[PDB]
């Protein structure tokens, strides 16, 4: 588990929302929306 | 269901192929038919 240094956010001046963003964004295989493929709607997933 | 203004081809792959999919196995459920007109309307009689 981490320990996302609050102080030195502040001090580096990086927003928390963008460091949230990145950790959950960079584990999670996130699905978008669907794509037709040969005559059915099949899901588009991204992963790091 | 209704998609207001959409081919009936895009509402049949995509509001009724889901529940098609799902809707299954309920109790005693004998035969379901489904039906997507022009104006963007699907219904689907499930005859148990």
């Amino acid at each position: 588990s981490l320990k996302i240094d609050r102080e030195k956010l502040s001090a580096l001046g990086v927003k928390f929302s963008d460091v949230s963003d990145i950790i959950s964004t960079s584990m999670g295989s996130m699905y978008i929306n669907d794509f037709p493929n040969q005559g059915r709607m099949q899901q588009v997933i991204v992963q790091v | 269901a209704t998609y207001p203004g959409a081919t009936a081809k895009t509402i049949n792959d995509s509001v009724v192929t889901l529940i098609e999919r799902e809707l299954s196995g309920v109790k005693n459920l004998l035969y379901y038919s489904a039906t997507t007109d022009t104006s963007g309307t699907a219904e689907i009689t499930a005859t148990f």
